[PDB]
């Protein structure tokens, strides 16, 4: 398994779930509460075989939570950045599309960020694909701390998406563990 | 053969109502429920007299004594456990008795008010009887809001049922997803003489209105495309005595009725004003095009003019539903 | 027809097991981003071998948090001692380890029994993963643990049928959630 120089790690979350999940006899015990997140991943994963997408790999879902990741499939050129972008907004077009049908209010959390990490698999049993890096530690925490309906970028890629005609507001700094204190900036619609 | 019922509708729409009749129907405990009859009593009178001041132009009391009846309900309105002394029913009667508090209730459509209020409030001398033991009407009047699902299972000529009740409020909708996948049909339940309302939540949102922007929601679904949904019009006693009543005129809440006219499969019941066929029906087709919009005929809508309270009226459309359930192999 | 067919099933009597490479990121400071992907490979590479054998099933792998469980995916009644044996390997496991990183670290295993609801979500990328408010619990556990010790659930000690020393885990005094809902724990000798 290689390492790229620059992939673009988003990960998008539904806070507002844990809740909605309920083990009643009534649910099956939870069963038709994770029928309607498995609408909603699937109502994710229909993106991805859309031709403006075509560079954004789903590498994973932790809880409620989607990752995926755009640059992976290279050896602007921090243009695949934007993408995630565009692809953050896909999946709230499509998160507030369920809530349509739900009655629901559902609200996306997003974290994106852009760096080195270290593509390959990982486990003996059954190898399972996954990237590494700091980059995406960050990703993470910038998400955990985001905003609903927000989208929360780092300085660099703040300036990056700026350059790409984005305009982007100081959440204020946050402490991302193991780097200490970083100042964080929220996308701008 | 088990079935599984859902019924849908907005608040107060008389779903938990109509699961009652099932229950009444096809399945001492009172004694609990008598307490639940009380505090309609109570939230009935105290939300009338507290409106009278409000209300524009203001509402007065033909007994200025009764003030001191109004200063009673009031200062009691917020207190915890209320133990209903043997005042109460007195100070109670008393405004209900007076003209004016009345007055005001001819106007309840302009606050939130309960719509036991009239039926409970006409039987004071019975509730406040230390011996009083509620009647099967006294239940399908009682009225409690329901949080959250519930499943009542009962049986008809050895074939299963399994009804189920939702919140109508919107905070609850969220829950009703949870009983989409594999249901049989849907019983939607309308206020069909709630047109002259608001919702609860926002104070603004027409309660047909809202029971309609719900069904076109239920309706064009897409996870119930091919869910039946069998339409139940509600409160139709109500209706008719509002628009026979004459004091708020349909085609000021909703204009499009100036340019209706009653139906040709129009089948009045016996000895019915063509004044509320018309209306009634009017109601329903207003329902009727939102369902012929789309469907494809992948699931269809049938209507029913019902009234829950009635054990009668229940009793004879729960069957030409069954007739369908099966009719239609659902 | 109308939803998506989803993939699930409920699985009752079963225990889980959630552990974490104790300040990963403690370590994560002084070894290459390479050479802490081998250590964790390597070490997730054994931990699968012990679980194969202690009748466990990985079940995803998240940096350093490794969970797997037992009674399935056929039901074991001994599901119990399962992932108790298979939180001993892991704590070796990483001791041996613990010295090729040159550096501290440390397993913080959990386990909790009751019941789940495994499959796959969505329609891409699938990855077996497994769903209920057990399977949260569990995770709390592993959270509010000790560093070398298996944290347990009353729950968990009903089905060890005696076999095993146990202390007070108190865990309502080192996680929220636990706290939270009372629940009594405990930490095998
Ligand atoms: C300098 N950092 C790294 C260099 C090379 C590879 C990874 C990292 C790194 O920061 O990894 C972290 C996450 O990306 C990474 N991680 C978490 N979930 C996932 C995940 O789902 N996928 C991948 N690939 N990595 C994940 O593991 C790490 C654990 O952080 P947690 O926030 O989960 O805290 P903790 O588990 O309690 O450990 P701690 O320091 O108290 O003890
Ligand atoms: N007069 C009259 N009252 C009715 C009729 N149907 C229902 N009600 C009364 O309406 C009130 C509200 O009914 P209910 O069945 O509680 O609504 P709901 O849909 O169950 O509302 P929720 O409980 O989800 S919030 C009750 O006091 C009941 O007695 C009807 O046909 N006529
Ligand atoms: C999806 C629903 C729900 C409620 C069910 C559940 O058991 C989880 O999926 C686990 C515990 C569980 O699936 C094991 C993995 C992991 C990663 C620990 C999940 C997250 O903590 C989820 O929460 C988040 C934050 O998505 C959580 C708690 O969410
Ligand atoms: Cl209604
Ligand atoms: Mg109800
Ligand atoms: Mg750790
Ligand atoms: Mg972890």
């Amino acid at each position: 398994h290689q390492s790229y120089d620059c992939v673009c790690v988003m990960f998008a979350s539904i806070p507002d779930f844990k809740e909605f999940y309920t083990e009643s006899d009534v649910n099956k015990e939870g069963l038709e509460c994770l029928r309607l997140l498995n609408e909603i991943i699937a109502d994710f994963d229909d993106l991805l075989s859309k031709p403006k997408f075509s560079g954004v790999e789903k590498i994973k879902t932790i809880g409620s939570t989607y990752m995926a990741a755009t640059g992976l499939s290279a050896i602007r050129q921090y243009m695949h950045i934007g993408t995630m972008v565009e692809f953050a907004y896909a999946l709230v077009g499509k998160l507030d599309a369920i809530n349509k049908h739900s009655f629901n209010d559902f609200k996306l959390r997003v974290g994106i960020n852009h760096g080195p990490v270290i593509a390959g698999v990982i486990g003996a049993q059954k190898p399972q694909y996954d990237i590494w890096g700091n980059t995406v530690n960050v990703a993470s925490r910038m998400d955990s701390t985001g905003v609903l309906d927000k989208i929360q970028v780092t300085e660099e890629t703040s300036l990056i998406l700026q350059t790409l005609g984005y305009t982007c507001t100081c959440r204020g700094i946050i402490n991302v563990k193991g780097k200490g204190d970083l100042k964080t900036y929220f996308v701008n619609t | 053969a088990t079935h599984r019922l859902l019924l849908l509708g907005a608040g107060e729409s008389g779903k938990s109502t109509i699961v009652k009749q099932m229950r009444i129907l096809h399945v001492g405990e009172k004694a609990t429920k008598v307490q639940d009859i009380k505090n309609n009593l109570k939230e009935a009178i105290e939300t009338i007299v507290a409106a009278m001041s409000n209300l524009v132009p203001p509402v007065e009391l033909a007994n200025p004594e009764n003030q001191f009846r109004v200063d009673y309900i009031l200062s009691v309105m917020n207190v915890p456990d209320f133990d209903f002394p043997p005042e109460f029913y007195e100070h109670a009667k008393a405004l209900w008795e007076d003209e004016g508090v009345r007055a005001c209730y001819e106007r309840s459509n302009e606050y939130q008010l309960i719509d036991c209020a009239q039926y409970f409030l006409d039987k004071i001398d019975v509730i406040k009887q230390d011996d009083y033991v509620p009647s099967d009407q006294d239940l399908l009047r009682c009225r409690v809001l329901t949080s959250g699902i519930f499943e009542t299972k009962f049986q008809v000529d050895k074939v299963n049922f399994h009804m189920f009740d939702v919140g109508g409020q919107r905070d609850e909708r969220r829950k009703w997803i949870q009983c989409f996948n594999d249901v049989t049909a849907i019983i939607f339940v309308v206020a069909s003489s709630s047109y002259n309302m608001v919702i609860r939540e926002d104070n603004q949102t027409n309660r047909l209105q809202e029971a309609l922007n719900l069904f076109k929601s239920i309706w064009n679904n897409r996870w119930l495309r091919t869910i039946s949904v069998i339409l139940f019009l509600n409160k139709q006693d109500l209706l008719a005595e509002k628009v026979l009543a004459g004091k708020s005129k349909i085609e000021d809440y909703f204009p499009e009725f100036a340019r209706y006219t009653t139906p040709e499969d129009a089948t009045p019941e016996p000895g019915e004003d063509p004044r509320v066929t018309r209306a009634k029906y009017f109601i329903r087709d207003e329902f009727l095009r939102i369902s012929t919009a789309s469907g494809d005929g992948r699931h269809y809508c049938y209507p029913h003019f019902t009234c829950a309270v009635d054990t009668e009226n229940i009793r004879r459309v729960f069957n030409d539903c069954r007739d369908i359930i099966q009719r239609m192999h659902l | 027809m109308m939803f998506h067919k989803i993939y699930i099933q409920k699985h009752d009597n079963v225990s889980i097991l959630f552990a974490d490479i104790e300040g990963f990121t403690s370590l994560a400071s002084q070894c290459t981003a390479q050479e802490l992907v081998m250590t964790l490979n390597e070490l997730f590479a054994r931990f699968d071998k012990l679980a194969a054998e202690n009748h466990c099933l990985r079940i995803k792998i998240l940096g350093d948090c490794y969970y797997c469980v037992s009674g399935l995916p056929e039901a074991r009644a001994d599901h119990a001692h399962c992932c108790v044996e298979m939180g001993m390997d892991m704590i070796e496991a990483i001791s041996l380890v613990r010295e090729m990183t040159g550096v501290n670290v440390n397993m913080r295993v959990g386990i909790h029994s009751g019941r789940v609801h495994c499959g796959v979500l969505g329609l891409r990328k699938w990855q077996f993963d497994v769903w209920s408010n057990d399977v949260t619990l569990a995770n709390h556990m592993e959270a509010g643990g000790k560093a070398g010790r298996i944290h347990i659930t009353k729950a968990t000690l009903s089905y060890l049928n005696g076999d095993y020393e146990v202390e007070p885990g108190c865990g309502g005094e080192r996680n929220a959630y636990l706290k939270e809902h009372s629940i009594e724990t405990f930490l095998i000798l």
